[PDB]
């Protein structure tokens, strides 16, 4: 995983309308959620390589399939004047 | 019925619970087990934030499904 891989991909998953919610990744969703919540260097916001950093290490093959998914879940996605790739929790999760 | 929710640590606990509770009485509940406060609750299921007015049913929760409990940050 390569920081142009998170930013650039499109979504692939259909509208939330005719999906199924499931429950197979909400351990990992939830961890994702308080380290970009708490534990990064801004609260409710981490860029692109503070998540790389704290996840691309402890990911199976599975969390690394979704990955991107969840954090589109969590966060909007933001570049700031200087370049820089910042996710930003959605209200509904702060 | 009886459902799992996991803390802030992670560890799980147990609720009884009835389909037609709403996620606001669910967190009242947790309140009593956990000392968390509702408004400072927020509950996850199958990848979505539980929204208080509505019910377990609604998000199709069961018997011995797992929320998971997040603290609000704001």
């Amino acid at each position: 995983m390569l920081p142009e891989r998170l930013e650039s991909e499109s979504g692939h998953l259909r509208e939330a309308s005719a999906l199924l919610p499931t429950t197979e990744h909400d351990d990992l969703l939830v961890e994702m959620r308080n380290f970009i919540a708490f534990q990064a260097h801004t609260d409710g916001q981490a860029s692109t390589r503070e998540i790389l950093q704290e996840f691309e290490s402890k990911l199976s093959a599975s969390q690394s399939c979704v990955f991107r998914e969840l954090l589109r879940n969590l966060c909007t996605f933001h570049r700031t004047s200087g370049g820089e790739g910042i996710w930003k929790l959605k209200p509904e999760y702060c | 019925m009886q459902i799992f929710v996991k803390t802030l640590t992670g560890k799980t606990i147990t609720l009884e619970v009835e389909p037609s509770d709403t996620i606001e009485n669910v967190k009242a509940k947790i309140q009593d087990k956990e000392g968390i406060p509702p408004d400072q609750q927020r509950l996850i299921f199958a990848g979505r934030q539980l929204e208080d007015g509505r019910t377990l049913s609604d998000y199709n929760i069961q018997k011995e499904s797992t929320l998971h409990l997040v603290l609000r940050l704001r």
